[PDB]
């Protein structure tokens, strides 16, 4: 296990598991991803070398495999009850596992602690790059996109009762903490993740649109705060409308240290300043003084 | 509400602190317009009375202090630090006057070290430019972001200086008192803001000499006494305040090193004058010593025949004592030099009461004592501590490092160096901030002023010591980083990037050496320079490599490999800007290939001779990459180069096949002439890459086979046909107006010149009948063209002049060697 | 479809693969040359 | 120009002062010898009033040297995608290297006393975490050639000189506990990027001195730079000397660990990769043999290139000997099955034709001596 | 377009003539009365040259209407003032201004 060179053979076919080799025009495509085929003749390098994987990575893969299916079932249930309001009638279908979803979320955040600051620098760095590694795999298989789908399909319904007339009354009480914990999970996943902050750099308008929503204002604001801190590209892509939206958010939700810190982080990043962004912030906020 | 009540009400106080942080962020990094806006929003006397008030809570106190710094002090502090890192010394009578040690009754070798920061520092430092803040004036008529950025708000510097000094005195009084209630709720909140303001003012240099004396007295009285009280060092501080203390003392030691450098420059001035007078006397005895002695005169001559650098080298070379008896310099001019050398050793501390009475031992002792007192938990303070400790223990080595940066300038050019340094300060400040239109206009005008600047021509070593080209390349790459593949922002910017640095190339070859050192770094970024029109990092690398055979030899095979990989890509596909603009599609890109080919030409051909290793490796790369040949000479199913030229002329005759069909900008190239230029540059590349005739008679097998391979790959019949091809000549038409087919739309005799250059370089000309038929089929069309040229209108137009250069560079040398 | 790829995708969990012996018990016993077995991708859950 | 030159008295004063400043720099500041590292290190190591308090020693507070070493360790353990240049670490690593090494009939007592002093000087640092910090800094180097790893390896040499058994034990234990493959990956990357002799670069340099046109600054004809051939010879030498010092004293456990690391998720063979580098160096030396046999006599620049390459090869052979001694049976068998034999045959024929052509003429006697030493 | 209220009477025989520098001491408030700029803030009087129009033309008109040694309150309409644009950042766009002016000495 880790030093042997191994051939793999198929019992039923009796042929040799080989690589299909670079077929014509694959060079023009430039893709280094090449198909495997099954042929008795095989190729010279048909022997495989097997190498170890960490138990942390194995557990991460297993939890990915289970989580994808669970939240996929949840999204299909969302689609099932999205079309027609149930009204004063039972959904007449398998109810989504709300409690299993709940437990899965706090399990994920319990997998996603930020390191405690009291820990020494060595173990701090160790758990830091371990967490970065897990976040990289999780965005690679893209359960973050699945979380985005869940968030969108939940926030199409403005209120817990509004969700209830379509899905059921028992989910209405859970709905608030469901969306809050989902935003918290997304923040935990994206915090300190280059890939996730790059994804939000691609699509910031999602957070810009859902920031005004009251139900999870703190969670969405913390998400935006982490994205703005970690990613300088988001600050480049920000236009005047986004800054005005954040100022309107501060107006509608009152004075907030978190919101003001978000604006501070928007101002400057990595020791390089965007004069256009600073000028927009000034012209929009300061001259009023109210 | 009262802010003193806000002190008890922390939540609203916390919001006010976050407001202060936001104000700092918006005014930060030299955004002067927002700085003046914030100066209007927050009253200045408010900031002053806030500095006065001690009842104000500590976090808001630190916030007000840092806001004052980020409104007034930040930009001047940054520019001053950037200029202070570098040491430039002018020539002055005051410079002559200044020395390492002040004379006194105390023995010269044993003199008390002078208090740091007192005396005259002749180093040219940019006068801080401040704008009187008045926001009721008329609005500027000039457009926004194109008008120059305006200065930072003005402050009463002298009153602020005295106020900060007496605040530090109050801090000393409180430290002596050891009162239970600290100012701002903590000793840190009491000391850190005041120390930061003191640091900023010292960086400004507004603090006078006597002010520096009082600052040293407060920092440590007994150590800096001039001839109970307690010292800021002994009364002990928390970690962060110790960090601010280390920053202050690091600044003072920076002025200590500055004093060493300037005194050394002064001594250099005096000793150079003494050496010049001695050599004037010696040569006066030398034109006389030609008669008395022959061997003495001969050895004096061969000594002077060495270059002036070597002459000064041998004149100075008497420290080792091995040839101190040998050196002709007088023993007194030796002795004063050794005396100053021992003085410098003592001042640096190389030579080895209980209180240190020296900055060296003072810093060492305080660092060591702090280390015994506590184990520092803050890595930044640890690094500052140990860096300062190393500076103190070995400042002489740091002096050795700083000396190459040191340089001397004349008082006659000091005013021009002033403007040069100001523009440098603008550039270095601009590097910090990201891209903007105002920033691009500012740097363009600044580098224009630098290029116009006379000292820039006068002192080639001065901008070498400055190293502005590195920072210019840094701003280049920061602009290039964002979204480079799709489109390049501001080809105006990149064209400026050359005209400045590409002209720096044109100015010097040691400049070419530096850009050759940074050549590959420009090469990975050359993948956008070809896409942008005009001056490119590709051509800055070409201008660096050109005309220096040492650079041509030192050229790297892997760098040429990635360049020819770029060439292979552009030969694989046409450019996406072409595709987006909608010009007729081509399977490959001719223009990028052509520009890479001319770069390779400048690489292979230097000073009028080809370089053998680079030529051979370029042939290797060419045979590695058949895609570089484009459609012409395809190979299997191969339409020849002559047929491709025929189809290119067909396309040129065809309307809208070269153009958009919707050159209004004229920057866009006609596609047919782009193809013809590509293949002309390719043929010229193979020609100038072929080895020379002397190597041919030497009979080296690799050279012979390379020449044969070039002949086989490019058949001579294609060359003969291209020479034979009739070419449109600007003729009189439309009732007698000279109808001029522009070069971009028509095939050109400079392409024909590349053709004949490959011919006489590779195929050569060997037979009389071969020469005769080449003449009467291809050179006689040229010569009838010259017959047409012998006209007043033809002589007026520039294509006749182009044909004149064509003949004199290509046909005339060929004809001269064909004379037999 | 499963392909042969090289890069960060190798480090990613998509490159992980798992082996299951046909015999239910003592699966964790030492592998033997030519032993009948099944291949499963851990994240997908599908059997190749 | 010999008559043309403006005499220094008629020469402009500012440019003359620049000239003289550079001259005085080169002739005086470099030649002035300043010894400060020993006193710096002993002052840092001495802990004043620590025993006087006697509670802080019970808490085990680091003395200033230990604090500095822990700061460097913190910087190393801090993770960056790109390694960060640290002038402070270069300065301090140089200081510690001097403090350790501090360096004609000598008696037994004097030799033993010198050995004990060297051991104590090594102790002052390795008792403070120096070896672990060096391993961390190589791991942070990650296999990029630079002053970072140059100073790190020099400090490793300075602490491991003489085969410090306790330093070797601490390094092995640290590797076994952290158990991170990145250190060995960095070693392999550095040893792969170690350069080999190049005929092309040598000939380019030859044409360089042959042409040798004047430099623009003043009059500098054919200014000679450091030879492009064997640019990193000192780095290859001190890296292989680091491996030699690690295996010094016939430390069988560490030799086996270098061969294979049992528990690490991926194991690489430093022995085999060192054999690969030796084989590449042998091919390069064979290329110089063919080029030198091309002409009748050896020219001086090529003589010096060949001598420096021979010094590198000597370091490689000493490292291999330290690997295989003990005798470590596993290392012996791995080397036997490795590609060593082909490289050894290559060195054999190369050496034969060497001493032939070298004994042909008298001037090559010193290179012949070095040849015999390598053989 | 400028409304003038004389808090302290001017002498009436000495007047600022076009082409003579004026040393004034001003205080600037907004529509609702918030102070954005003032010479009191600098503690140094503001000096301006009549006729170069370096400051707002409505304000030069008000100063010209003013006598020497006078304290007054001047309301400037937007069209004479910054206008619809205001002063970017300092004065909100499309806002009129009201200034309080001291004229201690005239040279």
């Amino acid at each position: 296990y880790g030093e042997s060179l191994c051939f793999v053979q198929h019992v039923a076919s009796g042929l040799w598991l080989t690589y299909a080799a670079p077929d014509p025009k694959a060079l023009r495509l430039g893709v280094l991803k090449k198909k495997a085929i099954l042929h008795q003749e095989g190729h010279m390098d048909d022997a495989l070398f097997l190498t170890r994987c960490q138990q942390e990575e194995s557990q991460a893969a297993r939890m990915i495999h289970s989580t994808a299916g669970l939240y996929n079932q949840f999204i299909k249930g969302l689609d099932s009850f999205s079309g027609k309001p149930r009204g004063s009638g039972p959904p007449a279908g398998p109810a989504l596992p709300i409690e299993a979803v709940i437990l899965s979320l706090q399990d994920l955040i319990g997998y996603f602690e930020p390191p405690s600051e009291e820990l020494q620098h060595e173990e701090k760095q160790s758990k830091l790059r371990s967490l970065r590694n897990r976040q990289s795999l999780f965005q690679e298989e893209g359960m973050l996109s699945l979380v985005l789908n869940c968030i969108d399909r939940l926030n199409v319904y403005t209120t817990a009762a509004h969700f209830a007339e379509y899905a059921g009354e028992e989910a209405a009480e859970s709905w608030k903490e469901i969306v809050n914990l989902l935003y918290e999970l997304l923040a935990s996943l994206i915090r300190g993740n280059r890939a996730n902050c790059a994804l939000f750099s691609t699509n910031l308008d999602w957070v810009v649109s859902k920031l005004d929503r009251l139900e999870a204002s703190s969670g969405i604001l913390e998400v935006l705060y982490c994205v703005l801190i970690e990613s300088p590209e988001v600050l480049n892509i920000i236009q005047e409308n986004h800054i005005k939206s954040i100022i309107s958010l501060l107006d509608k939700h009152g004075r907030n240290h978190k919101v003001l810190d978000v604006l501070c982080s928007l101002c400057v990043c990595n020791g390089v300043a965007v004069r256009s962004n600073q000028d927009l912030i000034t012209e929009n906020l300061l001259p009023g003084r109210e | 509400m009262d802010i003193l009540e806000l002190s008890e009400r922390l939540d609203l106080q916390r919001f006010h602190s976050h407001t202060l942080r936001l104000y700092r962020a918006v005014c930060a990094l030299g955004n002067n317009r927002v700085a003046h806006a914030l100066c209007s929003h927050v009253d200045q006397a408010q900031l002053l009375h806030a500095l006065e008030d001690a009842h104000l809570p500590g976090p808001l106190r630190a916030g007000y202090y840092d806001l004052l710094i980020s409104i007034h002090l930040e930009s001047a502090c940054r520019s001053r630090r950037s200029m202070l890192s570098e040491y430039i010394v002018p020539l002055t009578p005051e410079t002559r006057a200044i020395t390492l040690f002040p004379p006194g009754r105390k023995g010269g070798n044993a003199r008390r070290h002078g208090l740091p920061g007192v005396g005259v520092t002749t180093s040219l430092r940019p006068p801080h430019h401040f704008s009187p803040p008045c926001f009721v004036a008329a609005l500027p008529a000039a457009g926004v972001a194109e008008a120059p950025a305006r200065l930072s708000p003005a402050i009463p510097l002298e009153a602020l200086r005295d106020k900060a000094l007496r605040m530090l005195g109050e801090a000393v009084r409180d430290g002596g008192q050891h009162a239970r209630d600290p100012v701002g709720g903590s000793v840190e909140f009491q000391f850190v803001p005041v120390l930061k303001l003191v640091s900023t003012l010292l960086v400004m240099g507004i603090f006078g000499d006597e002010d520096v004396k009082q600052i040293l007295k407060m920092i440590e009285p007994e150590v800096f006494t001039e001839e109970l009280e307690e010292g800021l060092l002994q009364m002990k501080l928390p970690e962060s305040v110790k960090l601010q203390m280390c920053n202050l003392l690091e600044y003072f030691c920076d002025q200590e090193l500055q004093h060493r450098v300037e005194s050394l420059a002064a001594f250099a001035e005096r000793y150079v004058d003494k050496l010049q007078a001695n050599q004037r006397s010696r040569y006066a005895l030398l034109m006389r010593a030609f008669t008395m002695s022959a061997a003495e005169t001969a050895r004096r001559t061969r000594e002077f025949r060495s270059p002036p650098q070597e002459q000064i080298n041998m004149l100075l070379h008497f420290k080792d004592e091995a040839d101190e008896e040998d050196c002709p310099l007088p023993e007194d001019i030796r002795q004063d030099l050794q005396d100053f050398h021992q003085d410098l050793l003592a001042h640096c501390g190389i030579q080895l009461e209980k209180k240190p009475q020296s900055l060296q031992e003072l810093v060492s002792h305080m660092v060591v004592r702090w280390a015994q007192e506590d184990y520092v938990q803050s890595p930044e303070l640890v690094r500052a501590m140990f860096s300062l400790l190393h500076r103190q223990y070995d400042g002489l080595g740091e002096l050795l490092r700083a000396l190459p940066r040191a340089y001397t300038i004349s008082p006659s050019s000091v005013e021009d160096t002033m403007s040069l340094l100001e523009c440098l300060g603008q550039i270095r400040s601009l590097l910090i901030v990201q891209m903007g239109p105002q920033e691009e206009n500012l740097m363009i005008q600044s580098i224009g002023n630098i290029m116009n600047n006379k000292v820039f021509y006068q002192h080639p070593n001065l901008m070498r010591a400055l190293g502005m080209h590195e920072t210019v390349m840094e701003v280049m790459v920061n602009v290039l980083g964002g979204g480079e593949t799709k489109e390049i922002r501001f080809p105006k910017m990149v064209t400026s990037c050359c005209r400045f640095l590409c002209y720096f190339c044109r100015i010097s070859r040691q400049n070419q050496r530096s850009m050759f050192d940074h050549l590959s770094y420009l090469l990975e970024n050359s993948g956008i320079g070809l896409g942008m029109q005009g001056s490119t990092p590709l051509d800055v690398a070409a201008a660096s490599v050109i005309d220096n055979n040492e650079l041509a030899l030192a050229l790297q095979e892997q760098d040429l490999e990635k360049v020819v990989s770029y060439l292979a890509g552009c030969g694989l596909q046409s450019c996406p800007m072409l595709l987006a603009k909608g010009y007729p599609d081509i399977g490959w890109n001719p223009c990028g290939g052509e520009r890479y080919l001319d770069f390779l030409r400048f690489a292979v051909f230097v000073n009028g001779e080809s370089v053998e290793e680079n030529a051979n490796v370029v042939v290797r790369l060419l045979i590695r990459k058949p895609e570089c040949f484009g459609p012409a000479l395809r190979g299997e199913g191969g339409s020849g180069l002559l047929a491709a030229i025929e189809e290119a002329i067909r396309i040129s005759e065809d309307p809208a096949r070269d153009g958009p069909g919707v050159p209004p900008e004229e920057n866009r190239v006609h596609l047919g002439h782009a193809i013809m230029s590509f293949y002309a540059a390719l043929i010229d590349l193979l020609g100038r890459c072929a080895p020379e005739m002397h190597l041919i008679q030497a009979g080296k097998g690799e050279a012979l086979r390379i020449r044969a391979i070039l002949r086989s790959l490019v058949p001579l019949d294609d060359l003969v046909g291209i020479i034979s091809l009739p070419l449109q000549i600007p003729t009189l038409g439309k009732d007698g107006a000279l109808v001029q087919p522009k070069m971009s739309a028509s095939f050109v005799p400079d392409h024909k010149a590349s053709m004949v250059l490959f011919l006489d370089r590779v195929y050569g000309i060997e037979n009389q009948d071969f020469l005769l038929h080449v003449l009467d089929v291809g050179f006689l069309p040229d010569m009838r063209a010259a017959a047409s040229l012998d006209t007043a209108t033809f002589s007026t137009t520039e294509m006749a002049l182009a044909l004149n250069r064509y003949l004199c560079l290509a046909v005339l040398p060929l004809i001269t060697k064909c004379a037999p | 479809l499963v392909y042969y790829e090289g890069g960060a995708v190798c480090t990613h969990a998509r490159s992980l693969w798992r082996l299951e012996p046909l015999r239910i018990s003592w699966s964790g016993s030492h592998l033997r040359w030519g032993q009948p077995l099944r291949i499963r991708h851990v994240t997908t859950g599908r059997y190749l | 120009a010999c008559f043309r030159m403006t005499p220094l008295y008629n020469l402009p004063t500012h440019r003359a002062c620049n000239m003289f400043l550079e001259s005085y720099k080169a002739a005086w500041i470099l030649t002035e010898d300043h010894s400060f590292e020993d006193r710096m290190i002993d002052d840092l190591s001495k802990a004043g009033e620590q025993e006087e308090e006697e509670e802080e020693v019970e808490e085990k507070k680091p003395d200033p040297l230990h604090q500095l070493v822990l700061h460097f360790s913190r910087t190393a353990l801090t993770e960056k995608s790109k390694l960060d240049e640290d002038y402070l670490y270069m300065a301090y690593a140089d200081i510690m290297a001097k403090s350790c090494h501090l360096e004609v009939e000598v008696s037994f007592e004097e030799k033993e006393m010198e050995k004990q002093r060297l051991l104590y000087q090594q102790s002052r640092l390795h008792t403070r975490g120096a070896a672990e910090m060096v391993l961390q800094m190589i791991s942070a180097c990650k296999g990029e050639t630079g002053a970072m790893v140059s100073s790190t390896l020099k400090l490793g040499i300075s602490i491991l000189n003489g085969g410090n058994a306790e330093v070797q034990q601490k390094m092995l234990d640290y590797l076994k506990d952290k158990k991170e493959v990145g250190f060995f990956q960095s070693i392999q990357a550095l040893m792969q990027t170690c350069s080999v002799l190049d005929l092309n670069a040598f000939e380019r340099q030859n044409k360089a001195e042959g042409l040798g046109m004047v430099n623009e600054d003043g009059t500098v004809i054919n200014r000679q730079n450091g030879e492009k051939v064997m640019a990193d010879d000192e780095f290859t030498q001190d890296l292989f000397r680091f491996l030699q010092l690690l295996c010094e004293g016939h430390n069988n456990d560490f030799q086996n660990y270098l061969r294979t690391q049992t528990g690490n998720t991926t194991t690489i063979n430093i022995i085999i990769c060192t054999v690969d580098y030796l084989l590449r160096l042998q091919e390069s030396i064979s290329d110089f043999y063919w080029y030198y046999s091309g002409k009748d006599v050896i020219e001086e620049q090529g003589k010096r290139n060949f001598s420096k390459a021979m010094s590198v090869a000597k370091q490689v052979f000493n490292s291999l000997t330290e690997y295989i001694q003990g005798p470590c049976t596993g290392n012996q068998q791995s080397l036997a099955h490795s590609r060593l034999w082909d490289a050894v045959v290559g060195f054999l024929h190369v050496f034969a034709h060497m001493m032939m052509k070298l004994a042909q003429d008298s001037s090559q006697i010193e290179l012949l001596k070095e040849l015999l030493d390598l053989q | 377009g400028v409304q003038v209220e004389t808090i302290s009477p001017g002498d009436g025989r000495t007047f600022p003539k076009r082409g003579q520098t004026c040393v004034v001491h001003y205080t600037g408030m907004l529509e609702d009365g918030k102070k954005f700029d003032s010479s009191r803030d600098r503690n140094k009087p503001f000096k301006f040259m009549l006729g170069k129009q370096e400051v707002i033309r409505g304000w030069e008109e008000g100063v010209a209407q003013m006598s020497v040694g006078q304290r007054a309150k001047l309301t400037i309409s937007p069209d004479y003032a910054y206008g619809a644009t205001g002063h970017p950042g300092i004065i909100p766009p499309h806002a009129t201004l009201v200034f309080d002016v001291e004229l201690l000495k005239l040279e």
